[PDB]
């Protein structure tokens, strides 16, 4: 029916949004880098904002850059999903409705940036195709002599983010819709996480990538064959969650496992815990077979985009590929079929498990003190270790019979490798580390809550109410991938404290799996302690890494179901009504990724900030607001179309954080919104001042920026606030009534209506 | 002593980490809150009676009869029961106390390491005193008296049984031509800008967590804030209950949406919904009637459509004519959907709902309601509402 | 007490590189500041590096600006510090136009003690490449993007190096 301005966008359409957002938050770049690489005119010297022989500056080089990481990520997850809705298509047919859950719209993001309404499966076809269209177009910028300025290139960015959360969410609709994955339940299963829950007893299969197309196979086999009570089966990265998800919307208990995010990687294949290793399409280590060869753990291949330089068998028998793989040449092949990939992976695992037997990198005591005893103490693998871990000096402590160190060490260390190959003595360290904290693996248990999938319409509904009369101090979506600075325990520590405040806490991803893996003092994790529905002090997982595109999703429901705005082709309305209006930040500790930097940009697209782990500075480019300038804090009164003044928060859209009590300082303050009421930002202030009193040991020098009325003052410390405002500040407060009369600047005014658009005005 | 904190409100004192466990199942507890005049209250003084925070013992219960004694200008017993519906939560507002439920099912808990700290009451019941006076600043004087003898808690618990049902009479026999002023809300005006709410002593509000009472609070504590007092008028349709300063308010808060408001009406300028409705309402074309969904129904309607499609087309502060969203209390209101003949026209109600609000619908019309159980379909539906003798059928000819 | 001896990187930004000084340099260069900024992070809480931040920044009176979770260390100190974002501050100093945390002006230049190399050098790279205020480095890393570092160096000779400078400022 009513269609907004901008269906199926390109960079020229949402070019006006987009330089709105640039005007008030400015791009700050910090270059990887002082050359380009990119042609033979180079590789070009551009420090000192210098320019290339294109006449590139390096501002422009560091944009181009972070767009090309923007349209990996988009690209992954748009392809990804064209191949899930293309075999699901295949298996389930076209003419297949789209069962997603109980709501009103069912592909809010699909909706919002095409402004189509699809029912059945074949109804995403189209938006995939326009998808990898515009995909094209977009590569074509990366080309040499494309484009001159950065803001060009940060627009086009911003297109390639929402692009990708309209790839994952077509990739979760299909899959969730065709392979039976819970549907918005509050209730979904608990699933065993940690290297501690594989039984060695037993055949072990390990599964690693992103997609679910084999492992779905694989296990049809396994319980059509009654083999799921004596082969196990785990998985690495966002399958895990995919293959605990599958069938499980009748809350069963699932019998596959997560072994963890991609820093067990390598570990799990060091301890020799994996009989057979499965690999799909991403986040796979490219030396997995290097260090599988020399266990004798087979490696199969399953998707074209990864064949690992290893040989086809797919036209082939599975006796003849058993028998090679068993005693021959090949640690592993290609297996394209997903039939013959599924019945020959459990047989290969069954005939392998009972001849590995007793093969591990683990060294030996007396080989562990005998390497513990090799080194010299030359310094080149802190040097080389991306966490920058003082490797020496445990080795020094550890050279003394003390083997704790390494124990601290275990969770800092990421499992790279990096530091073995520049060590003179080939000592290898991560095995020395895993020596040292066997134990600690072998404690290593933990509960986490299968993925939900989308927030339905009566959760929003519910939570609406909340949030307007002051319950609910925010949204706190903690996603991203788990290159963590100091160890997995963060992000728990972040989503502890955030539930303990009443937050409403939404996770996904690998920060899921690390947080669901710290019992408390009782013997409980998170998951077990708050339940998972969409409510103040509940914590849920919507699911893999394709599943954020349904926390996005939540906040342009918001407008679709309070305010009732068109949601087809409004961009531009919806994202500045999440920005002026919805108090949800987005939480990255651990990102790497391209996909995590697509994922950032479309939040920030939307409207929604985020807060980044100390590593995402390598990203090259942040968006910061500069506080002091007071002419860049102004919007429009949808009523009158007068100039309105806002509070400075958000002060940022993607910005980075050094440790996580910083994180959570600015978790809290980046909660508050322009429209809130006087109980919402009573609790917002309240929260937001005991945060910084406690992890900085002074409350902040801008609280008095955010109160416009008496009551926007925190409940216990009213007169001491109220005394603080009159000496400090001068304002003038009248005492009986406990009420301030003059002193704000922005009076308040609930039926005020900011807006970044003109032409919303009446 | 502790620390007071909105944080605290999940703290669940357990039996084997509490020092002493007051009211409760086993014994009987007590929350009284009662206005007196400005010349008997004494403001920072609590009188406690028999036992204290000292001279208790681990693992044991106790009566603990709390009785609130308020004074002020502006303090009328009308507020009395809205100053209680708080008392819960500023309990949950001090560290290692645990408050449950309401009126005589009170249920307070103390922590060993919030026991050991204070060492008496007289700091607890300050803190309290001093955050009901923040919260409220009409209070000018408050006092607190402590019970923890049984024979003297079983004594206030009579008295409380009195006052409460002389409260619920009193609540229950107000209506519209009781009072002279409505009371206008605008808070989710965050989320839903053109978005006003009116609430009368026989109209509950849209969400459920305000009344007639809560409103009058909150505009006496600031006249010109998002909760105000609006004045009546003259009365233009008393079977579609307009009136000239609800009309003019709704035009001026409403940035020229809607002119009219017209309370206790369904297709007449009904009142507007944001999307916080606690119960949705939808009207059959076919069959002439009213149905209702409230949020939790995971079932369908006769219509085909759940809670969330039929709550999907009534809301964004605007007026379509159709599904109107109330709250859970309306039911009980004399004149429900009054100028669309009422109880009259509602033909279909989800199982748990008519379970829940059984005492508003009338003892003639509960067997003329459908249910999930009873009707599927529309053709179901219709067929149920010819053998069962439903006033609807006069209207089909 | 040599620093300019271990000026071993992992990884190189380019040509351009930072230049290892001496106790004496650092001395005189934090002595001879304009209006100089001491930039401190997380990493400062060791006692040792606590104790002698506090002594260098009140030998010259320095303005603090604790970045990251590093203002408890100084509440009970005296040294006059401020808490900011090592990214907003990053993005702020290639603004001549800042205020700053008095409101007296921008700085000028920036000493950095306590902070992990893949974040200084992150911020570092648009302080150096987009304004004119120079980086004193005197973390025991050699940090590559700053205008003038110490060398890479034992916790021992780090604690002996800023016990040095501070009996030199
Ligand atoms: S960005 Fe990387 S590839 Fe490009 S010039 Fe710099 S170091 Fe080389
Ligand atoms: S693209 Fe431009 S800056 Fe890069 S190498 Fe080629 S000419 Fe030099
Ligand atoms: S690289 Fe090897 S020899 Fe050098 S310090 Fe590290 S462990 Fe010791
Ligand atoms: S494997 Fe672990 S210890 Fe070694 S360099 Fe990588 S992160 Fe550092
Ligand atoms: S729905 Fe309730 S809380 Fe919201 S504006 Fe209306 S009366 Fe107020
Ligand atoms: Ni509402
Ligand atoms: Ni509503």
């Amino acid at each position: 029916g009513p269609m907004g301005p901008t269906p199926f966008p390109t960079a020229a359409t949402v070019r006006d949004w987009s330089f709105t957002l640039f005007d008030r938050y400015e791009p700050v770049y910090t270059p990887m880098c002082d050359q380009c690489c990119y042609c033979t005119f180079g590789p070009c010297n551009l420090e000192g904002n210098r320019r290339g022989a294109c006449g590139l500056d390096m501002k422009g080089q560091a944009a181009r850059e972070f767009f090309l990481r923007c349209i990996t990520g988009c690209a992954c997850h748009s392809a990804h999903g064209r191949h899930l809705l293309d075999h699901i298509i295949s298996i389930f047919g076209e003419d297949m409705p789209i069962n997603m859950g109980a709501s009103n719209v069912i592909a809010p993001n699909i909706q919002l940036i095409t402004g189509r309404q699809p029912k059945t499966l074949g109804d995403l076809k189209p938006i995939m195709e326009y998808v990898e269209e515009e995909l094209g177009q977009l590569l074509a910028t990366v080309h040499a002599g494309q484009e001159g300025a950065a803001i060009d290139y940060d627009n086009k960015a911003m297109l390639a983010g929402i692009l990708d959360h309209v790839g994952m969410e077509v990739s979760d609709i299909a899959q969730v819709t065709a392979l039976g994955f819970p549907k918005s339940d509050p209730e979904a299963p608990l699933v065993e996480v940690g290297m501690g829950t594989l039984d060695a007893s037993k055949p072990v299969i390990i599964a690693i990538g992103h997609n679910v197309a084999g492992v779905t196979y694989i296990m049809d086999y396994m319980e059509d064959n009654n083999l799921t009570d004596k082969m196990e089966i785990g998985g690495l990265c966002c399958t895990a969650f995919d293959m605990t998800r599958y069938k499980r919307e009748d809350r069963k208990p699932p019998y596959a496992k997560i072994v963890g995010t991609i820093s067990k990687e390598l570990k799990v294949v060091r301890s020799g815990i994996p009989d057979v290793i499965v690999i799909d399409e991403q986040c796979v280590r490219a030396d997995l077979v290097e260090e599988g060869k020399k266990l004798k753990i087979p490696v199969i291949a399953s998707n074209e985009k990864v064949m690992y330089g290893l040989p086809d068998r797919t036209n082939d028998d599975v006796d003849a590929i058993i028998e090679d793989i068993k005693t021959g040449k090949i640690p592993g092949c290609v297996m394209l079929d997903y039939e013959k990939l599924g019945e020959l992976v459990p047989r290969l695992a069954m005939e392998m498990a009972p001849l590995r037997e007793g093969i591990s990198a683990i060294p030996s005591d007396e080989e562990m003190a005998s390497l513990v005893a090799k080194c010299v103490a030359c310094g080149e693998c802190a040097l080389a270790c991306p966490e920058e871990l003082d490797i020496p000096d445990a080795i020094q402590a550890a050279k003394e019979g003390d083997f704790t160190a390494l124990d601290f060490l275990h969770d800092l260390c990421v499992g790279c490798r990096r530091c073995e190959q520049v060590c003179n003595k080939e000592i290898p360290i991560l095995s020395v580390i895993d020596k040292a904290a066997q134990k600690a693996i072998a404690e290593e248990k933990g509960l986490v809550r299968a993925g939900r999938g989308q927030v339905s319409d009566a959760e929003i509904r519910a939570e609406g109410l909340n949030l307007v009369m002051g319950t609910t101090p925010g949204v706190i979506a903690i996603i991203g991938c788990a290159n963590y600075p100091a160890g997995s325990k963060d992000v728990y520590r972040i989503a502890e404290e955030f539930l303990n405040r009443n937050y409403i806490v939404a996770v996904s991803g690998c920060s899921a799996m690390d947080i669901g893996m710290y019992k408390d003092a009782d013997g409980k994790t998170l998951y077990e302690r708050f339940p998972g529905r969409f409510e103040r002090g509940n914590i849920l997982n919507t699911g893999s890494c394709v599943s954020n595109s349904h926390i996005s999703g939540t906040c342009h429901k918001v407008a679709a179901i309070f305010a009732g705005r068109n949601l087809s082709g409004n961009l531009a309305e919806i994202a500045d009504y999440t920005l002026n209006r919805v108090g949800a930040v987005g939480l990255a500790w651990g990102a790497y990724s391209q996909k995590a930097a697509a994922i950032g940009t479309g939040c920030n697209m939307y409207g929604i900030p985020a807060v980044l782990g100390p590593h995402s500075g390598k990203y090259r480019r942040a968006l910061i607001a500069k506080t002091y300038d007071e002419n860049k804090w102004k919007v429009y009164d949808s009523r009158n179309g007068s100039e309105l003044d806002i509070p400075p928060s958000p002060e940022f859209l993607i910005t980075t954080a050094e440790t996580w009590q910083e994180a959570c300082v600015l978790l809290a303050k980046n909660c508050i919104r322009p429209s809130d009421n006087n109980m919402g930002r009573s609790i917002k202030l309240t929260h937001w001042i005991e945060l910084s009193e406690k992890y900085l040991g002074v409350l902040p020098e801008d609280w008095w920026k955010f109160v416009r009325h008496e009551a926007d003052l925190p409940l216990s410390r009213r007169e001491e606030l109220l005394k603080k405002l009159e000496t400090e500040h001068g304002w003038e407060i009248d005492w009986k009534k406990k009420k301030i009369i003059s002193g704000p600047k922005i009076k308040f005014d609930v039926s005020s209506q900011p807006t970044n658009l003109k032409r919303l005005c009446k | 002593p502790f620390e007071i904190s909105p944080m605290f409100e999940g703290e669940r004192v357990r039996k084997e980490g509490m020092f002493v466990e007051l009211g409760g199942p086993k014994s009987l507890g007590l929350e009284l809150v009662r206005a007196k005049p400005m010349d008997e209250i004494e403001d920072g003084k609590v009188t406690i009676v028999g036992p204290d925070l000292k001279d208790m013992e681990e693992g044991k219960t106790y009566p603990w009869a709390m009785i609130f004694h308020v004074g002020g200008e502006l303090v009328e017993p009308d507020l009395e029961s809205v100053i209680e519906r708080r008392v819960h939560d500023f309990i949950n507002y001090c560290q290692g106390i645990m408050h449950l439920n309401q009126r005589y099912d009170v249920w307070m808990r103390i922590s060993k390491d919030t026991a050991a700290k204070m060492d008496s009451f007289e700091p607890f019941g300050k803190a309290v005193m001093m955050l009901f006076k923040t919260e409220l600043p009409f209070i000018e004087k408050m006092q607190v008296t402590f019970y923890t003898d049984q024979a003297e808690v079983e004594k206030q618990m009579a008295e409380a049984m009195e006052i409460f049902k002389a409260r619920d009479a009193r609540t229950k026999d107000l209506h519209d031509e009781d009072v002279d002023v409505f009371y206008g809300c605008t808070l989710c005006q965050s989320f839903a800008p053109t978005n006003v709410c009116v609430v009368s002593p026989d109209r509950v509000s849209l969400c459920g967590a305000i009344n007639w009472f809560d409103g009058r609070a909150a505009a006496k504590v600031d006249p010109e804030g998002p909760q105000f007092a609006i004045e009546k008028g003259e009365l233009l349709d008393a079977k579609t209950g307009e009136y000239s300063g609800v009309n003019e308010v709704a035009k001026k808060l409403s940035s020229g949406e809607f002119d009219k408001i017209k309370l206790h009406s369904f297709f007449d300028a009904p009142h507007t919904s944001c999307g916080c409705f606690e119960v949705v309402g939808f009207y059959i074309p076919e069959v002439d009637g009213i149905g209702w969904v409230n949020r939790e129904y995971q079932g369908m309607a006769p219509n085909g459509l759940g809670f969330s499609t039929m709550a999907g087309q009534t809301g964004g502060g605007k007026q379509i004519v159709g599904f109107l969203g109330i709250g859970i209390n309306y039911f009980y209101s004399p004149k429900f959907i009054q100028a669309d003949g009422g109880w009259n026209r509602v033909v279909w109600l989800p199982s748990m709902l008519k379970e829940k609000i059984d005492e508003a619908i009338p003892d003639d019309m509960k067997d003329k309601i459908a249910t999930e159980k009873d009707v599927t379909d529309i053709e179901s539906l219709k067929t149920f509402l010819k053998e069962k003798n439903h006033p609807v059928v006069a209207n089909w000819a | 007490v040599d620093t300019t001896k271990n000026t071993k990187l992992f990884t190189s930004y380019g040509v351009k590189t930072s230049k290892a000084i001496t106790t004496e340099v650092a001395a005189k260069l934090i002595s001879k500041a304009k209006r100089p900024l001491f930039v401190v992070g997380t990493g400062v809480l060791d006692p040792e590096l606590l104790d002698r931040a506090v002594k260098i920044a009140k030998a010259k009176n320095i303005p603090i600006a604790a970045t990251g979770s590093s203002m408890p260390g100084f509440v009970d100190k005296d040294v006059n510090a401020k808490y900011i974002n090592l990214h907003q501050l990053g993005f702020y100093l290639t603004d001549p136009d800042w205020p700053g945390l008095d409101g007296n002006g921008n700085y000028d230049t920036i000493i950095l003690l306590g902070h992990k190399k893949y974040y200084i050098n992150q911020v570092l790279s648009a302080v150096k490449n987009f304004s004119d205020v120079k980086s004193i480095s005197i973390d025991r890393n050699y940090i590559q993007n700053a205008t003038m570092s110490f060398g890479n160096l034992s916790k021992a000779d780090h604690i002996a190096a800023l016990d040095e400078v501070i009996d030199l400022l």
